[PDB]
RNA sequence: GACAAUGGUAGGAGAGCGUUCUAAGGGCGUUGAAGCAUGAUCGUAAGGACAUGUGGAGCGCUUAGAAGUGAGAAUGCCGGUG
RNA sequence: UAACUUGGGAGUCAGAACAUGGGUGAUAAGGUCCGUGUUCGAAAGGGAAACAGCCCAGACCACCAGCUAAGGUCCCAAAAU
RNA sequence: ACCGAUAGUGAACCAGUACCGUGAGGGAAAGGUGAAAAGCACCCCGGAAGGGGAGUGAAAUAGAACCUGAAACCGUGUGCUUACAAGUAGUCAGAGCCCGUUAAUGGGUGAUGGCGUGCCUUUUGUAGAAUGAACCGGCGAGUUACGAUUUGAUGCAAGGUU
């Protein structure tokens, strides 16, 4: 292990999830919020409970 | 004297001398290869295959074993956010015709 | 670190304007449009891809039904003929046959006659 | 009173054919040949018109 | 952000009547000068592993010093003063790489400045004995006390 | 040979200078002179003195004789705009654009 | 690839006649359409006008069936509005028959470019001569 | 090799292209870098090279790390031109 | 050849026609409310001129190959005057 | 492992200026010649601006908001085509004309033919006469801290860990 030649573990790292960067990732356009509604908004949601 | 060949799922007209190009076959880039479902025979002397003519044949040579120009497959749905592109080379073979029979 | 959105807008639009090089109008220089029409072109091509085998096999359909109508007979009764007798040259081979020689198309008539 | 739609550079042009101006009502003077003057009009060089000048 | 960027509370125009946008700042981030939406804060990022851990992480990295045979053990270092022309000479003999790491029990002020101005030699002390430093390193250069004081802490 | 002379920052808008420019390209240089001179638009003094420089500089520089000349290309392109403010009513501001052109003449002994 | 395609300099229009003397227009014009776009040549092919002309002859004694001499009714309109007028077919058949054989073919051949160019390939007489025996034509039967 | 599967929105999962910076390593560059423009180039895709003109000084490549990490739309903001 | 159990992540709570058994309505509505099934939604293709919902049928890619489905075979417009 | 002139200070420049408002107050835009000024003696056109030659310079295709210099936009020249034709402007087929490549089933144009009602959003459902966008370029949206939960990885293991 030199620093030319440096690897992990295998599946130790895993790669962000990037959201809102077009619709061929599935995540895009709508963030995984779905459509208007209370859960859909910037600070939308309820308490837990 | 041209003949009628069955090739790679379809038909092909041929003349000796004559530059064709079918699909990919299990043969190198300058050797031989040899067509055994020839299904009819024209010139002076016509034959007709009942589906082949029996052992008849036709001999060709080898030129360029390839792939072909690339299309660009895309499709669309329209304001439903979806779309593929998908790219193709369809490969082929370069057969130069040497004899009919 | 700042990320300047540099080259790459650029670049991914110029490719889509030389796919788009031969259209009309701002159909050539401008980028939104020629996207959407470049996408259109892909959705007729992938159908067009299609519509062309359809089309040449009308036409191959055509041109036979006119040689056996000299010969005195139909596209159908051919076809059968040339099926029951057990001849399987399709029909862009029998195109070509009944325009570049008349006499062996009329031999494979005969053949039909006589499978009839 | 407002246009729905911009108008091409094909329309502009197809339109800016009969905008153009012509060639003048231009005519040699002949007490000087060259110098073209102005038909039916005194030559501003040498102030004639019909030989006399003005 | 869009609160320290010197500037707004004025709405612009107003909500309704123009045939403008709707804004409410000049500041916003979708205006020219606004405000930047998260952008990065002041941060650490120094984390933890165990003390196990480590202890391995060092042991594993010497033993791939002396598994690639970068470790060449020297009886002492003795520099009246310091000289780094008589260092380099003393690495020439002992047939050294270029980039080499180099250790002590102690600070060893002489040897340290020999080698303060040599780009590809570094200097410790087997209590500040470091992974980066021994991987950033094709050779290593130990006395025998500090070689037994390491053995001995680990 | 060639020889050109070229206007810039001139004041006059550019669909203004073709109009009279489609009058001049590809004629000998004499008569473009008098078609320049008899036409009473405004900008035919500014082309006249872009060309009679081209002729000047041609006859003194490249040396050439001004009789076989003829007007190869003439062209005028788009220079800066000046933005100005024409206030119409209710407070609304209409703009106004004090457009320029670069005339250029192109002068050709055919050869 | 291995098809042939038609071509000017690889066509040779001919010429036909054919007398309608007792005979129904549609299944003339059938006939003639089929004939003019080329649908009766080997060498058909869709874009190029590979077909041969036609010369429709005693034009004036074409057969109807049933009272369609009476009920049937060719509507057309002027861009004027009321602007219908309507003829009869044998009160066409009468005073104008070359147009009615026309129309009834030209409805019966497509309505593009080339269409319109095969229906100028098209030539109708009520009476029993013609003109264009210049060009040496020949007699077809259906 | 045999056999099968492969329409797809909200959406869940996975493998990736690219951008800016950094560590290490190996390298290119006034005999011409990046950048721009042109091309009939390769890859299953995002996208990568090669040439030529311009240009005149920095830039890639491998592995790994971190993000101000990708825009066609917000009566979006700023500028430019119609 | 599916099912169930545990746990991580969701979205969905505006539905629509067709056919059918029924309510309401006027044995009216492209109506409305329910049960059953299909299609669309989220499904292109071929027929119905055109036409999400009807009939046939479910597109990885290519091919100037062949058999068929519904529907059709005088011409437009492939194929039986 | 901060920005690099639409960023970073509102302010890289005579900026809390210019400008707006009675007033409190708000509040901009605007960087780069070249190594060196050696910053175009001189002749010609022009009233001048501006330009063409000459000469400085490696370079003026670096000549004063003077590094590079994209797109929209404006134009000039020309190869193929277009004045009986009903066009989401293309795609598939395709003659003819013109040229000759990252030389490989070559590039441009396109007589004519078949098929074909833009993108986004929102909707049971939009060609939609429902929304938004004049075009072009830049800018512009799941982030960070602190805890919790589960999964993966690694370390020690009835111990682990500061
Ligand atoms: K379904
Ligand atoms: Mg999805
Ligand atoms: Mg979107
Ligand atoms: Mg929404
Ligand atoms: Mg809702
Ligand atoms: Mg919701
Ligand atoms: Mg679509
Ligand atoms: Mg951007
Ligand atoms: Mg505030
Ligand atoms: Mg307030
Ligand atoms: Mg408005
Ligand atoms: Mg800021
Ligand atoms: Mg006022
Ligand atoms: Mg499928
Ligand atoms: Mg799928
Ligand atoms: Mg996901
Ligand atoms: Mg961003
Ligand atoms: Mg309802
Ligand atoms: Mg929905
Ligand atoms: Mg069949
Ligand atoms: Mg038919
Ligand atoms: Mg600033
Ligand atoms: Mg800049
Ligand atoms: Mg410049
Ligand atoms: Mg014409
Ligand atoms: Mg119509
Ligand atoms: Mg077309
Ligand atoms: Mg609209
Ligand atoms: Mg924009
Ligand atoms: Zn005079």
């Amino acid at each position: 292990m030199k620093l030319h030649e440096l690897k992990p573990a295998e599946g130790s790292r895993k790669e962000r999830n990037r959201v809102g960067r077009g619709v061929a990732t599935g995540n895009g356009k709508t963030s995984g919020r779905g459509h208007k509604g209370q859960k859909a908004r910037s600070g939308g949601g309820v308490r837990p409970g | 004297m041209f003949a009628i060949i069955e090739t790679g799922g379809k038909q092909i007209k041929v003349e000796e001398g004559q530059e064709i190009f079918v699909e990919k076959l299990d043969v190198n880039e300058g050797d031989t290869f040899t067509f055994d479902k020839v299904l009819f025979v024209g010139g002076d002397s016509v034959k007709v295959g009942a589906p082949t003519v029996e052992g008849a044949t036709v001999t060709a040579t080898v030129n360029k074993q390839g792939r072909g120009k690339k299309i660009t497959v895309f499709t669309y749905k329209r304001r439903k956010n979806s779309k593929r592109k998908k790219g193709h080379r369809q490969p082929y073979t370069k057969l130069t015709i040497d004899k009919i029979n | 670190p700042r990320v300047k959105g540099g080259t790459v807008t650029r670049a991914r639009r110029k490719k889509t304007i030389k796919l788009a090089k031969g259209y009309f109008g701002s159909k050539h220089t401008l980028y939104k449009v020629a996207k959407q029409q470049v996408m259109k072109s892909g959705q007729y091509a992938f159908r067009d891809r299609r519509q062309r085998k359809r089309d040449f096999r009308k036409l191959w359909i055509t041109r036979i039904n006119a040689a056996a109508r000299q010969h005195e007979m139909s596209y159908s009764r051919l076809m059968n003929g040339l099926k029951k007798a057990g001849i399987d040259i399709n029909r862009k081979m029998l195109s070509e046959i009944a325009i570049s020689d008349e006499k062996a198309f009329a031999q494979l008539v005969t053949k039909a006659k006589d499978a009839l | 009173a407002v246009p729905k739609r911009r108008t091409s550079k094909t329309r502009k042009n197809k339109r800016r054919t009969h905008f153009k101006i012509s060639v003048p009502g231009m005519t040699e003077c002949p007490n000087c040949g060259r110098e073209y003057k102005l038909s039916h009009r005194v030559c501003k060089n040498c102030g004639s018109y019909n030989g006399e000048e003005v | 952000n869009r609160s320290a960027v010197s500037g707004g509370g004025r709405k612009p125009w107003k909500q309704k009547g123009t045939g403008r946008a709707r804004q409410g700042t000049i500041r916003a981030p979708q205006w020219r000068g606004g405000g930047i939406v998260f952008g990065p804060t002041p941060r650490s990022y120094a984390y933890k592993m165990p003390k196990k851990m480590r202890r391995l992480a060092l042991r594993s990295a010497l033993s791939f010093k002396a598994q690639e045979n970068g470790l060449t053990v020297v009886d002492a270092f003795n520099f009246e003063a310091p000289k780094t022309k008589e260092f380099k000479n003393v690495l020439s003999t002992l047939e050294q790489p270029k980039k080499v790491l180099v250790v002590t029990e102690n600070e060893d002020v002489n040897v340290e400045l020999s080698a303060r101005n040599i780009p590809g030699v570094q200097v410790t002390t087997a209590q500040g004995l470091n992974v980066l430093d021994i991987t950033n390193a094709d050779s290593l250069v130990i006395t025998e006390a500090a070689a037994k004081k390491v053995e001995e802490v680990l | 040979m060639e020889a050109k002379a070229v206007a810039r920052t001139i004041r006059i808008a550019p669909r203004k200078v073709r109009l009279v420019l489609d009058l001049i390209r590809g004629k000998n240089a004499a008569e473009a002179i008098a078609i320049l001179k008899l036409t009473n638009k405004a900008s035919s003094p500014v082309i006249e003195k872009v060309l009679m420089s081209a002729l000047a500089n041609a006859e003194h520089n490249y040396d050439m004789n001004t009789d076989e000349l003829v007007v190869k290309e003439a062209y005028a392109n788009e220079g800066p705009t000046l933005k100005r403010f024409r206030p119409r009513a209710q407070g609304r501001a209409s703009a106004i654009n004090k457009r320029t052109s670069h005339i250029t003449i192109v002068v050709s002994d055919g050869k | 690839r291995q098809t042939f395609m038609a071509n000017e300099s690889n066509i040779e229009r001919k010429w036909y006649v054919i007398d309608a003397e007792g005979q129904t227009l549609g299944r003339l014009s059938s006939e003639v359409a089929s004939i003019l776009r080329g649908k009766n040549k080997v060498t058909y092919t869709p874009h190029v006008d590979t077909g041969d002309y036609v010369i429709v002859i005693n034009a004036s004694k074409i057969e109807f069936t049933g009272n369609k001499e009476t009920d049937k009714v060719y509507y057309r309109h002027s861009n004027h509005p009321g602007g219908i007028k309507s003829i009869t077919a044998g009160e066409l058949r009468r005073t104008n028959p070359e147009r009615l054989i026309e129309n009834s073919i030209k409805g019966m051949l497509p309505s593009t470019r080339l269409g319109e160019k095969q229906g100028k390939k098209l030539f109708v007489y009520g009476g029993a001569e013609h003109p264009h025996a210049a060009q040496q034509p020949e007699n077809y039967e259906l």
